DNA sequence: TACCCCCCCTTCGGTGCTTTGCACCGAAGGGGGGG
């Protein structure tokens, strides 16, 4: 049969216009969706349909093959209620130790279960042209869409049937559903680990789920503040580090500097060099032995929504910060590349979101710091995930920048 | 006449029309009754509201509108004639009576209902309709749609009621072709002129003179007043605007300026000589036509820029040198404080918008700025940002960074504590400062905010100070404004400290946290507070 | 006593830290091409 879904008591549809694309990912959508069209997946709509979406054409990891990606955050957020309160699922905690993750694609299993007549109407998109030069061939999902927040929700059934088979030999192993995405956790060794990956896929082969990449939560290592060290000190470098240990002292309340002032009482130059007194270095000792410590008084609330911020430190490395109250942080990150400036944010976005999803289970939305043109001009040619977060652009941070030296 | 029917509904929760009868006068009436009376019976037409009657010697209608289904536009965009490729052959065909020959659904056919002050229902779609447009070209692209099938090597595009298409047929086989597409619309129960009606080119097409070679903008006119008013200036920089995509080099940022401050339409404001500049340009510019070219698709696309002034950036897009294909220019100021990088980076993203829904892929840039720049700009900038592909070329004036800050201090230089407090209420602040040497300074300041007082104090400092300084600040707000490197802003004072820190050989500044005694910034506390 | 569309320009509001001022982005007005 088919599940009934409605949005939330009086919620409108989704109305998002679509922005341009290049002539290659057009003919690929193109001949995608006529190949989608000849067997029924999709089917033409009438000028009557009022609600679009966007669409992208995207290429998977080690692939060469082009593969349609729909945004749907804006049907997601109108559905919430469908899924968030009617099937509000449990997040397994024993995910974030497990030695190494793979992720598995599940989209394609979506593209057997029909989908509810009413709801049917929302899920329509556009193929747009090159120059405006036809009107666009328009197109709405018969099949459940992949991209859906509800469509898991759906086949969450048939995903739990699949899989007791494959927990109940072996529960060692950890199962995860998100979108499109299946996380596999294993304490088992690498070599064995892939012979069980092969094993799953077998599985998933036999029972309709046809299907053609390791993560380490284990080697995810927080990063600690930590202040830097030399026998001589400035007044440059004093004035640096006591301002830093000021604004320090909202994060950790036991940050204190007194004793640090004492060495700053008149006019001198930068350039000078200043001896370091004993009680200014025991509260250097104390501060530094505190940032030594984790955040204290933090602890994650299911209920509230994360929030990632990224700052770009130069030389191809960038920090991260996961949090839901200001000064009140979860997580604290720095991804490195040791390429482009956009494909270097793109790729810190899809590590740091797929992270959150690992530990958290529910992806922040990120405060990225690009143009918001140059962004939505270049996001699309270097995401190979299938699946998009909710992004805001920030104008402007504290200048210090004192997460990394 | 076959034609399948896109169902229409009106809007949940209400009902159709509610508009009241309309009788007017005997003169007006029968001049309408009798062409009304020859439509209906003709066929193509055949519940307490109804319509009012509008006369011309057309039905008009607001409540329905506003009272009906939303729909999704079918044309939002139209083509720009830089992209269309080079069509040997061209015709044009205006169907006519396009909005008699499609019909309307069963459910809506009720609803439309117009009475004279006789009724009757429409039973076709009806014209000056919000969904008339969407529908009408739904149904035309369902018919055009086997046409194009059978037929690949032809191009047809379809603008409301008029078709042009083009071939790289012979003449006489392009006429050949075109007669079975005027016996296909006529099959569908369209009209259509034979060949004796038919234009011949150029074509005037929403303002585009087009030809089967070459493309241009129709006559441009510009006003030629003694003085000029708000309106008149108002039409002379739309006008400006709008030609500035085929005739290279026009400016019309002074001409701008002139509308500010005033909202008045009819107020008369004498010009400057600056404007009056722009305007000999502008005429002297426009004074021969100039024609684009059609895009090839086995050559490459190349995107030149160069600078204006004051933040002017032109761009010729052509592929073979010395034969255009689109010009455009780019004046937009983002933000209070930039600089010339920054624009540049901003129209190089804008000239990639527009080729990318314009002509699908991206070009290759000729930017002016030198590798070294663009990289060291960059690398030590807080944001993220990509040039797609860019060569260089050498045609002054160049981009280049003024001033470059220092990431370290400077040995033998003065070291300056600068601060400002200036009283919410009151309005009157005090810039003072004080040096490592013993150089003291404070000046009053009327009718300031607390961060004028504080962002002057750097100026005071640079003004008073040597090639060689460093300076200490106690406000976020003067170190990201100095930190951003502008080179122009809204206010003249960040020009003046822009000015200042130009001359300087070598400038340092830093940080420090304020209102807790830290270091000489508690000193010139009582000289500004107090 | 209509709309709707794309573009370019100035002007007001609301919200965020860049704080009771300044900055920013989206919304409105006005022109251009119209159908
Ligand atoms: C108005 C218009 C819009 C879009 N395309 C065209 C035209 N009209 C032309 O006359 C035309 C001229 C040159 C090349 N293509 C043209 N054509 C195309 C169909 C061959």
């Amino acid at each position: 049969e088919t599940v009934p879904v409605k949005l939330k008591p009086g919620m409108d549809g989704p109305k998002v216009k679509q922005w341009p694309l290049t002539e290659e990912k057009i003919k690929a959508l193109v001949e995608i969706c006529t190949e989608m069209e000849k067997e029924g997946k999709i089917s033409k709509i009438g000028p009557e349909n009022p609600y679009n979406t966007p669409v992208f054409a995207i290429k998977k990891k080690d692939s060469t093959k082009w593969r349609k990606l729909v945004d749907f955050r804006e049907l997601n957020k109108r559905t919430q209620d469908f899924w968030e309160v009617q099937l509000g699922i449990p997040h397994p905690a024993g995910l974030k130790k497990k030695k190494s993750v793979t992720v598995l694609d599940v989209g394609d299993a979506y593209f057997s279960v029909p989908l509810d007549e009413d709801f049917r109407k929302y899920t329509a998109f556009t193929i747009p042209s090159i120059n405006n030069k036809t009107p666009g061939i328009r197109y709405q999902y018969n099949v459940l869409p992949q991209g859906w927040k509800g469509s898991p929700a759906i086949f969450q059934s048939s995903m739990t049937k699949i899989l007791e088979p494959f927990k109940k030999q072996n529960p060692d192993i950890v199962i995860y559903q998100y979108m499109d995405d299946l996380y596999v956790g294993s304490d088992l060794e690498i070599g064995q680990h892939r012979t069980k990956i092969e094993e799953l896929r077998q599985h998933l082969l036999r029972w309709g789920l046809t299907t053609p990449y390791e993560l380490h939560p284990d080697k995810w290592t927080v990063q600690p503040i930590v202040l830097p060290e030399k026998d001589s000190w400035t007044v440059n470098d004093i004035q640096k580090l006591v301002g830093k240990l000021n604004w320090a002292s909202q994060i950790y309340p036991g940050i204190k500097v007194r004793q640090l002032s004492k060495l700053l009482r008149g006019t001198k130059a930068l350039t000078e060099v200043i001896p370091l007194t004993e009680e200014a270095e025991l509260e250097l000792a104390e501060n530094r032995e505190i940032l030594k410590e984790p955040v204290h008084g933090v602890y994650y609330d299911p209920s509230k929504d994360l929030i990632a911020e990224i700052q770009k430190q130069g030389q191809g490395q960038w920090t991260y910060q996961i949090y839901q109250e200001p000064f009140k942080n979860l997580k604290t990150g720095k991804y490195a590349r040791m390429t482009n400036d956009v494909k270097q944010l793109t790729e810190a976005v899809q590590k740091i979101t797929t992270e959150s999803i690992v530990i958290w289970g529910k992806t922040p939305k990120f405060k990225l710091p690009i143009q918001k043109e140059t962004w939505e001009t270049w996001w699309t040619e270097y995401w190979q995930a299938t699946w998009i977060p909710e992004w805001e652009f920030v104008n402007t941070p504290p200048l210090v920048k004192l997460w990394y030296q | 006449s076959p034609i399948e029917t896109v169902p229409v509904k009106l809007k949940p929760g209400m009902d159709g029309p509610k508009v009241k009868q309309w009788p007017l006068t005997e003169e007006k009436i029968k001049a309408l009754v009798e062409i009304c009376t020859e439509m209906e019976k003709e066929g193509k037409i055949s519940n307490p509201y109804n319509t009012p009657v509008f006369a011309c010697k057309l039905v008009d209608f607001r409540e329905l509108n506003k009272r009906t289904q939303d729909f999704w536009e079918v044309q939002l965009g139209i083509p720009h004639p830089a992209g269309l490729k080079k069509k040997k052959s061209v015709t044009v065909l205006d169907v006519g009576d396009a909005y008699f020959s499609v019909p309307l659904d069963e459910d809506f056919r009720k609803y439309t209902a117009f009475t004279i002050p006789i009724r009757y229902q429409y039973n076709v779609l009806p014209q000056g309709w919000k969904g008339s447009p969407a529908i009408f070209q739904s149904s035309m692209t369902k018919i055009l749609e086997p046409f194009k099938k059978q037929n690949p090597d032809i191009v047809i595009y379809q603008y409301i009621d008029d078709l042009y298409v083009g071939s790289d047929l012979e003449i006489g086989q392009h006429r050949t072709k075109i007669e079975e597409l005027r016996q296909h619309l006529l099959r569908w129960g369209l009209t259509t002129p034979d060949k004796k009606h038919q234009k011949e080119p150029p074509f005037l097409w929403m303002g585009y003179e087009l030809h089967p070679d070459k493309w241009t903008v129709q006559p441009i006119v510009l006003p030629e007043k003694d003085s000029w008013t708000v309106n008149d200036i108002q039409k002379l920089v739309g006008k400006l605007n709008w030609a500035s995509q085929i005739y290279p080099g026009i400016k019309v940022r002074q001409l701008s300026k002139l509308l500010r401050g005033t909202k008045a339409l009819t107020e008369v404001i004498p010009l400057t000589e600056e404007a009056e500049l722009e305007l000999a340009e502008n005429r002297e510019i426009l004074k021969e036509p100039v024609h684009g070219v059609y895009y090839d698709p086995s050559k490459d696309l190349i995107a030149e820029i160069q600078k204006q002034g004051q933040g002017q950036w032109t761009y010729q897009i052509y592929q073979e040198p010395f034969k255009n294909l689109k010009t455009g220019k780019y004046a937009r100021m983002r933000g209070a404080h930039t600089n010339d990088v920054k624009q540049l980076t901003e129209a190089v993203q804008k000239i990639t918008t527009e080729s990318i829904v314009i002509w699908g892929k991206t070009p290759k840039f000729k930017l002016p700025i030198q590798k070294e720049t663009w990289e060291t700009w960059w690398t030590e900038y807080w944001q993220a940002t990509w040039i797609p592909e860019w060569e260089f070329v050498n045609t002054p004036p160049l981009v280049k960074l003024w001033y470059q800050l220092e990431k370290e201090p400077i040995v033998g230089a003065e070291t300056f504590y600068v601060d400002g407090a200036a009283n919410r209420e009151t309005k009157l602040g005090k810039a003072g400062y004080v040096t490592n040497k013993g150089r003291q300074k404070v000046v009053p300041l009327t009718n300031t905010t607390n961060q004028k007082t504080e962002l002057q104090a750097i100026y005071l400092a640079l003004q008073d100070s040597g090639l060689e300084v460093n300076i200490v600040t106690n406000s976020q707000y003067a170190l990201g404004i100095i930190q951003a490197q502008p080179d122009k802003s809204e206010s003249e004072l960040v020009n003046q400290i822009i000015e200042q820190l130009i001359k300087k050989e070598k400038v340092y500044l830093a940080w420090v946290p304020a209102h807790k005694g830290i270091g000489g910034n508690e000193q010139v506390d009582k000289l500004v507070s107090a």
